[PDB]
């Protein structure tokens, strides 16, 4: 999971999936209804 | 953004392929140390 950290959930999620996210890091976004990384 | 953007007129803010020449010799010319992400630890 280490795209800027290493964080222990499911990632890599549909690429295209975060218009607007909670913003866990730089990039990833944390979608969640997990799916983090987008 | 096309390589020849302004004809007559030279542009070195293009990208060189993203970080136009200048905005990467202004990071340069400051001292930063910031950790690698990923790698700091």
């Amino acid at each position: 999971g280490c795209v800027l950290g290493l964080v222990n959930s499911s990632l890599f999620v549909e690429d295209c999936k975060l218009p607007l996210g909670q913003s866990l890091c730089a990039l990833p976004d944390t979608p969640s209804t997990m799916r983090l990384a987008s | 953004i096309i390589p020849g953007f302004g004809g007559d007129f030279n542009l070195t803010l293009l990208e060189p392929v993203a970080r136009s020449a200048i905005e990467d010799l202004l990071f340069d010319k400051v001292t930063i140390a910031d950790p690698g992400y990923m790698q700091g630890y």
